[PDB]
């Protein structure tokens, strides 16, 4: 539950497992469109870990 | 000595060694084949002007390689000093910093 | 171009290149602040307005300098004020370049004592550095990092003492008065003391500098410091906008500016300069003396905003290029250690992550994607409201993007939310990719990139303008060439950010064109602010005003010739002008000798691909920005009155 | 298999289509004086693809062109030019301007000297 | 990571076949260099083993003391392509130099 | 040629620049300062009607344009095998086409028959465009003839002129642009000429090298992506036009787009009233 | 050189009051070769600093960009324009409301 919540507010803090170039591309979301697309980046990679 | 050579199968003939070369000297010189862009332009070193300056292959200037340098008991060189190799491994931490 | 490369010059000369830098700065800032000397302190009339000196007018009266009042009287007192600021920083200056050229020719010997001071190990100060070093930095500038932070924490502190007390603004909480600036000043010391402080016992690294990094470390405070000044571009914008800033920045529209090369009171031809000349001939303007520099109000003008957006692209574009600047010179640190074979040996990340060229391809492959996709929405949207406006295809501005307005949790950011804002955020985040292709290419394919490691090529050079014309072409690839390509790219962000600042309405091409529904934009798009003409009219509308203008027409011509020229050296010419110009000697010799006997033995030069590269890069931003200066100089020239429905 | 191609870019589009349609409403706009807030969006979204759509067609078409051009095409090439600027050109008269623009009343005015006593109007 | 491990533009780090003398007669006179050029090798069963995975990249050069030709496994079917073994391959780089001026 | 043309554009450019700085009043030099004395003989005067700096200007920009080309024309016509300097450096040009040779005594870009052909296409430019200003009626003896700025409207009473001429150089795409705006066809070429032009810079510069290494780049990225989140998909690769078809596109796209604008030069009007306006007193 | 004038005798041009036929065409070639002179100067000159620009200047050459532009500005206000164009009269016009009052006028 940390995790998904530091994800909303920290995407790239989330997909920090991921890859650097996926943390890259969530920071970038952050910036551009910041939550509803990076949030959606985020959950999208977590459950995929699931 | 040191007599350079340049691997005919790898020049790209961009020619910047040839720059280097002293200009009486002009040991280094460029053979056509056909079709500059299909890469018939190639480089080549006249033994006999060469005088071993090492101007060519001391300047890091091949891309492809194909400028060595053999050795006076003989063995090629593609570079000035190839990087050492490596067993190379992306280190992801495991829990603070790039975690997996 | 390489004389004071980094590796030619060590720790102690760089301190005394930056110190010597910072005297000529200060001579050039008294230079700047005796041109803002309207009246003399002795009576008689004293300097035009410059752009040099209206950019620092604001500022300078911000600090009870200079004086936005009009009277003779008070306006000699800020002459003379501004005088005596002048002279100091002359004499700061010739202190500092004394201090610089002992720190470049290592003789740190007093004049005094003759003790001579070592750059490795000396106290700070006297006792001041006991009581906080301990002893200075034995090396590394990871151990130098907190005693730059203690004296930039001193240096916040003297500002707070000399605001304080030479210019009389007293240390009070509340941001909306330079006492503020008093107050923070204040507070920026104690945490940039005690940071400092923190970084001198808790020393912080990344091992790819402090090591041989004057170029890796400079590269990366190069681009930070470009971020910097974009984020005080940005800041300066809003702030210089806002109303505490109103008494300095928007009580310039209420001055008349008497600028040097505006309209000139014209003479007839029969005019003989004699007494009152009046007889010969009639002067243009009567009331004014023949060819004086006749009065622009800075309300028609509006130099509030012409001020603000010359500051704030004078910062965007120092930040762009130093964005650009420190990514090259990173890359040339990455092909250096590439070569030396010390890249495989860095352990940080920001060296190790991007280690594998398989990331590194997936990391541009992405932010080519993203600049594909949003580089093609923008012109879809652009061009689409282009053929609305001027009703091409038989479509009207009905069928435009008037609604894409930015979504209600970002209008915050926008005085007047329209699609024009859209299209520059956009046009931003593309363009910022476009320039990221480049500069991601130069950190990463510096010295091998994936088709040149299939295609068994490496860079070595730094500079090498090519490989020929093997597998098709080989232009353009050194790290050079990606940082001039990455320069030309980012032409287009800064143009979009002059023409927002400036009023412009980059959403569409056509917008104030007198043709269609391009004045309707208004209307439909329910818009308060006239944004001045869009894309294509823009040249013509802030033309009106450069026309009129001597000197922005000098300005224009020029920049133009210097644009033009760049192709000369920037086209695949090289060996077109090098033909030519052997022709050019042999012509030179064989002519002179016929009609005149000397001989010549002098070769016209033609500059190598790599140079031409260099000098056509500098030449198309130095005639795009020179010319961007007309845009920004011209006036802002947007009004707050909509224009109606054409019909 | 290149209907996941197929199907993939139709996906695009039509999620563009969504997304502006989605972004309209949730952006604050007074529709127009006349125009609903349904259509106008789709209307932008149509331009915007058509836009997109049309270079995309002619890019690729044209590289064909340039692929498969011979000596074959010595009437296929100019003749369809021919029909094609045919085409537009009675595109013009049946479909984009329809007639000579006379008048309302149809005096066809064709000198400057009635363009002059007409803009005069009394 | 293998792009930046010794030389960029070999993929699989190659050795040319310098030295080589018939005097001896057992053809271990071959003495196979790296173009780093500091080892001085010897074409063993373990060098036969990264040639035949792909790791290294045997090569010959054309102007040399002759190495073996006929006398170290050749075939000559086509344009002559050295072998150490019929499994092996040593692709001679060419070099002309004399033929041209 | 070179001397021949060296001399006529060194000439009649500074013929040009000078009556700009006298039209600005750059440097404090009135319009008396200016070639307004610089008239067609009365020899060669009945080619003109109105006879002034500007018919002279026009003829020497011809002839410098001219032979400008010609400097391209006759390398194509001798240099087509063997230069001196190609003969020096001991190398041949075996094609028409072939783009370069490489980054060897500094570079050898552009230096075969089609090359030239493109440089000569980009040099008689200037001639062409003198040719469209001089027939719409321009004042190429000075930038900004017309401009409401300094002495420059006073040239019509300085230089006796019967007839106006739309503007100088640079204010002609102003005051020939008032219209071009004001009609839509126009302002669709003007905006799609100039989109042509500038993308000619995009093959004409010199980077086929880094469009080739970011086309792989693109490659890879589509088989990738085409991978991942497109499934099971990998193919094509990314074109890139090689220097000689860069070369033959660049000059394409820059001579159209420069004349696709000249159209639009001569298709809104000529403009060129015969009401000489008054001195600017 | 001497050809412009004798162009200018040629080339019926009716010279403008109160100028010389024969120093107009002189203003107006001097202009041309002093133009002439300072591309060929700025051009050798920047070559030759090309040249000769090394590590040991240092500051020298930045207190000559100093200089020049000191004397940039120097030249500004003793030479080229002297006052802020004051008034007949005068009186200085230093806010928009006097030069609206002006304008009036
Ligand atoms: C143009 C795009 C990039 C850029 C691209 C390059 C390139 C390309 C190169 C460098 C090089 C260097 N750059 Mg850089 N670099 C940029 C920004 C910077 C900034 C900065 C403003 O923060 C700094 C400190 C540096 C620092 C440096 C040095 C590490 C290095 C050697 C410079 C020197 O000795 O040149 C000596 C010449 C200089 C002093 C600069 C020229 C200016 C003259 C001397 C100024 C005074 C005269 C006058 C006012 C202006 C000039 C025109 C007049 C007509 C005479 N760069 C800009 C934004 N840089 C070179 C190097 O060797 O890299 C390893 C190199 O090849
Ligand atoms: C604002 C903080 C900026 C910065 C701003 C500048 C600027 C600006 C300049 C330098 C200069 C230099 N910088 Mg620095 N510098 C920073 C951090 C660093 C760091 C570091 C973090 O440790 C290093 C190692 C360097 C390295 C260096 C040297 C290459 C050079 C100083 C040597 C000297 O003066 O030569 C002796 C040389 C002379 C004194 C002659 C100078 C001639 C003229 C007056 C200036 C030439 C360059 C050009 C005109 C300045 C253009 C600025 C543009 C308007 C954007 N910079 C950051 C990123 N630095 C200077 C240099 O030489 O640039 C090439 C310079 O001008
Ligand atoms: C404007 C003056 C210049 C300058 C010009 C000089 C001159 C001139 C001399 C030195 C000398 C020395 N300089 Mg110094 N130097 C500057 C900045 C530096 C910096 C730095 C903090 O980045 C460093 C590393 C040094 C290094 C050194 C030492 C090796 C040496 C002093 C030995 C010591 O025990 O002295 C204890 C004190 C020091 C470490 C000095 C620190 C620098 C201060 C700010 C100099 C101020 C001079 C000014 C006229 C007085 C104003 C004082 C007010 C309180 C502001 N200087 C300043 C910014 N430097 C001195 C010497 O050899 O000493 C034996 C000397 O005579
Ligand atoms: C972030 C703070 C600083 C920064 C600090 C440093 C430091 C420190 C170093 C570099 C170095 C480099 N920098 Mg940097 N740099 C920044 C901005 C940039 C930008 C840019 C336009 O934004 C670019 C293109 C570059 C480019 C480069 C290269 C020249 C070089 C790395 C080559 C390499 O192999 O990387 C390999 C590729 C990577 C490591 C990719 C992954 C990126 C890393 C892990 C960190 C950023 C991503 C972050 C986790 C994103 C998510 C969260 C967001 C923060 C919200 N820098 C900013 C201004 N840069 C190094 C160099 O050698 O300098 C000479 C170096 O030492
Ligand atoms: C110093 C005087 C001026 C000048 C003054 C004029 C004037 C005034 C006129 C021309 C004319 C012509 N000149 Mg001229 N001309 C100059 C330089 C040149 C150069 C060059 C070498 O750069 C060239 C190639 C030309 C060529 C030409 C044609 C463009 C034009 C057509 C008729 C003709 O040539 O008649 C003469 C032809 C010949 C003598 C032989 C071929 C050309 C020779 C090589 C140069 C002719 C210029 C010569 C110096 C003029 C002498 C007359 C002076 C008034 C005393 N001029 C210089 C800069 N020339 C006429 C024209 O059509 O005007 C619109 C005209 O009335
Ligand atoms: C003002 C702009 C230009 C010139 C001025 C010029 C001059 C010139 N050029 Mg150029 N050029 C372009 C612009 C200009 N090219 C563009 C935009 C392209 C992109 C396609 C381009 C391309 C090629 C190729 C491919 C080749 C050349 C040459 C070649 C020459 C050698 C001899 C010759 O041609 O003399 C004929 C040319 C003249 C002597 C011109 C007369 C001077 C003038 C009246 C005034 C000079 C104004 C000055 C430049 C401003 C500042 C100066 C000072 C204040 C700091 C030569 C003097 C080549 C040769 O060497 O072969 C002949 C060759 O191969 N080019
Ligand atoms: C409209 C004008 C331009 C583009 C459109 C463009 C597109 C582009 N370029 Mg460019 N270019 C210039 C103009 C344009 N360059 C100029 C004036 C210069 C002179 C300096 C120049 C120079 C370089 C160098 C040196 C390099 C590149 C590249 C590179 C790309 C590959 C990666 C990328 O950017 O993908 C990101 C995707 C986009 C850039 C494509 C989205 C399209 C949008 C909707 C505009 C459409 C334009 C037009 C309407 C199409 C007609 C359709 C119909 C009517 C027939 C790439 C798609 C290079 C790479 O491959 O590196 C990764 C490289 O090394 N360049
Ligand atoms: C100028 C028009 C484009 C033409 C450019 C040409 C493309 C390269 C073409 C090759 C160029 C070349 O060199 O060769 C040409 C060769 O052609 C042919 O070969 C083919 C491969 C068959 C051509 C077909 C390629 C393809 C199907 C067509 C092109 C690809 C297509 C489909 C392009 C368009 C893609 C799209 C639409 C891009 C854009 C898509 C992405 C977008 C818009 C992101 C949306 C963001 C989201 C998630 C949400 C946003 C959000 C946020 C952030 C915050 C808040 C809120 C509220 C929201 C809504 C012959 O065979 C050969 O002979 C010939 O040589
Ligand atoms: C900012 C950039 C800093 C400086 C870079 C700026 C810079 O380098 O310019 C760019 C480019 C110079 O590049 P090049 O290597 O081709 O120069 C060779 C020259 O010798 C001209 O052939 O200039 C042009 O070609 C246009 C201007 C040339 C006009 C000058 C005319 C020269 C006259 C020579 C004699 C002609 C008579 C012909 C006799 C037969
Ligand atoms: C992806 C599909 C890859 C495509 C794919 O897998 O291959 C399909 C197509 C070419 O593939 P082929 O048809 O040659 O492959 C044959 C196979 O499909 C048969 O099994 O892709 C292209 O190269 C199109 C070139 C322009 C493509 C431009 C794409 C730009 C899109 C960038 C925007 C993305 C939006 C994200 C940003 C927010
Ligand atoms: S060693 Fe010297 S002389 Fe011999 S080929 Fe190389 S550069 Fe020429
Ligand atoms: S055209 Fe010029 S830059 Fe390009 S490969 Fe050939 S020589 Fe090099
Ligand atoms: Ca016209």
């Amino acid at each position: 539950i940390r995790r998904l919540i530091l994800a909303f507010i920290l995407p790239p803090a989330a997909v920090m497992n991921k890859e650097a170039g996926t943390i890259m591309l969530t920071g970038i979301l952050t910036l551009w469109g910041w939550i509803p697309g990076v949030v959606a980046a985020l959950i999208m990679i977590s459950k995929e870990q699931s | 000595k040191k007599h350079y050579f340049i691997i005919e199968n790898l020049c790209v003939g961009c020619g910047l060694c040839l720059d280097k070369c002293p200009p009486k000297v002009n040991a280094i010189g460029y053979k056509f084949y056909g079709d500059v862009q299909e890469g018939g332009f190639r480089c080549y070193i006249d033994q006999a002007a060469c005088i071993s300056c090492s101007a060519c292959f001391s300047g890091d200037e091949c891309p492809s390689g194909a400028l060595i340098e053999v050795l006076p008991d003989g063995e090629v060189l593609d570079f000035s000093y190839t990087p050492p190799e490596r067993l190379d491994f992306d280190l992801r931490f495991l829990h603070r910093f790039h975690r997996e | 171009y390489q004389i004071f490369d980094t590796e030619k010059l060590d720790d102690e000369q760089v301190v005394g290149g930056h110190l010597a830098l910072l005297g000529v700065l200060g001579f050039i800032m008294g230079i700047y602040y005796i041109s803002g000397i309207q009246v003399f302190p002795w009576g008689a009339p004293g300097f035009h307005d410059n752009w040099f000196y209206l950019t620092i007018k604001p500022r300078m009266v911000s600090l009870g300098i200079d004086t936005y009042s009009t009277k003779t009287a008070d306006l000699e007192a800020a002459g003379a004020r501004l005088l005596g600021w002048a002279a100091f920083h002359f004499l700061v200056g010739s202190v500092l370049i004394f201090g610089g050229w002992r720190h470049w020719t290592h003789n740190l010997t007093n004049p005094f004592t003759g003790r001579c001071g070592n750059f490795r190990d000396f106290r700070f100060l006297g006792k001041f550095g006991d009581v906080v070093f301990n002893g200075t930095s034995a090396k590394s500038y990871k151990e130098a990092l907190g005693p730059h932070a203690v004296y930039m924490s001193l240096l916040f502190l003297g500002w707070g003492i000399v605001m304080w007390a030479i210019l009389g603004f007293a240390p009070i909480p509340d941001f909306q008065t330079i006492n503020s600036e008093t107050f923070m000043s204040f507070v920026f010391a104690v945490i940039f003391f005690a940071l400092g402080i923190y970084w001198w016992n808790n020393p912080p690294n990344a091992a790819i500098h402090l090591n041989d990094d004057m170029k890796a470390a400079f590269s990366v405070h190069l681009t930070a410091i470009g971020y910097i000044n974009i984020a005080l571009g940005c800041i300066a914008f809003v702030a210089f906008q806002q109303p505490s800033f109103a008494p300095y920045y928007k009580e310039l529209d209420k001055l008349v500016f008497y600028l040097y090369g505006e309209p000139f009171n014209r003479v007839s031809f029969n005019f003989v300069e004699q007494g009152g000349k009046v007889i010969s001939g009639a002067k243009e303007f009567a009331d004014f003396p023949a060819y004086a520099i006749l009065p622009k109000s800075g309300e028609a003008f509006g130099m509030a905003r012409v001020v603000t957006n010359l500051i704030v692209f004078n910062h965007i574009i120092c930040g762009v290029l130093y964005v650009f600047a420190g990514v090259y010179h990173g890359g040339q640190y990455l092909l250096k250690i590439q070569l030396n074979g010390m890249y495989n040996q860095i352990k940080s990340i920001w060296i190790t992550k991007g280690r594998d060229q398989e990331v590194q391809v997936k990391i541009l492959g992405t932010v080519m994607a993203l600049c594909f996709a949003t580089m093609l929405s923008v012109y879809a949207v652009i061009v689409w409201n282009t053929i609305c406006e001027l009703n091409i295809f038989g479509t009207n501005i009905t069928m435009s993007f008037y609604w894409l307005k930015p979504l209600p949790i970002f209008q915050w950011m926008f005085a007047d939310p329209s699609i024009n804002d859209w299209v520059m955020a956009h046009v931003i985040t593309a363009g910022s990719l476009f320039s990221l292709i480049a500069l991601v290419r130069i950190a990463f394919f510096a010295h091998t990139s994936p088709l040149w490691d299939d295609l068994g090529l490496k860079k070595n050079s730094y500079s090498f303008p090519c490989l020929g014309p093997v597998y098709g072409g080989t232009c353009g690839v050194s790290i050079q060439d990606q940082l001039w390509f990455a320069m030309l790219w980012g032409i287009k962000g800064l143009s979009a950010v002059c023409w927002y600042i400036d009023g412009a309405w980059i959403a569409s091409m056509m917008y104030g064109v007198p043709a269609a529904d391009a004045k309707a934009w208004d209307s439909i798009a329910h818009l308060h602010h006239h944004y001045t003409s869009g894309i294509f009219y823009y040249f013509w509308t802030e033309t009106v005003t450069i026309f009129s203008s001597s000197h922005l027409s000098t300005i224009l011509m020029i920049g133009h010739l210097v644009w033009f020229i760049s192709f000369a050296v920037w086209f695949e010419d090289r060996g077109s002008r090098l033909e030519g110009a052997d022709i050019q000697t042999r012509t030179i010799r064989w002519l002179g000798k016929k009609f005149l006997n000397r001989d010549v033995n002098f070769r016209f030069p033609v500059l190598t691909i790599s140079d031409s590269k260099l000098a056509g890069t500098f030449l198309y931003f130095g005639g795009t920005f020179m010319l961007v200066f007309l845009f920004l100089a011209n006036g802002f020239y947007q009004t707050n009155s909509p224009l109606p429905p054409p019909v | 298999s290149n209907g996941k191609l197929i199907a993939l870019a139709v996906g695009g589009a039509v999620l563009m289509g969504a997304l502006f349609f989605s972004v309209s409403f949730l952006t604050g706009y007074i529709p127009a004086p006349n125009h609903s807030a349904i259509l106008t969006p789709l209307r932008s979204f149509m331009g915007w693809f058509l836009l997109i759509f049309c270079a995309s067609i002619i890019i690729m078409g044209l590289g064909k062109m340039s692929s498969a051009i011979s000596d074959k095409w010595f009437l296929s090439f100019p003749l369809s030019i021919f029909v094609i600027v045919m085409v537009m050109f009675l595109s013009l008269r049946v479909y984009w301007e329809k007639g000579r623009t006379t008048t309302v009343d149809g005096k066809y005015i064709r000198t400057t000297a009635e363009l002059k006593e007409f803009l005069n109007k009394p | 990571s293998g792009p930046w491990s010794g030389n960029a533009v070999h993929k699989a780090e190659k050795y040319f076949i310098t030295s080589a003398k018939r005097d001896r007669d057992g053809k271990l006179q071959i003495e196979l260099v790296p173009a780093s050029g500091r080892r001085k090798l010897s074409p063993t069963p373990e060098m036969i083993r990264r040639l035949i995975d792909g790791e290294i990249e045997i090569y010959i050069l054309t102007t040399q003391p002759d190495i073996a030709i006929d006398m170290n496994k050749e075939i000559i079917d086509m344009e002559n392509r050295y072998v150490i073994d019929f499994d092996k391959r040593g692709v001679k780089w060419t070099m002309r130099e004399i033929p041209v001026f």
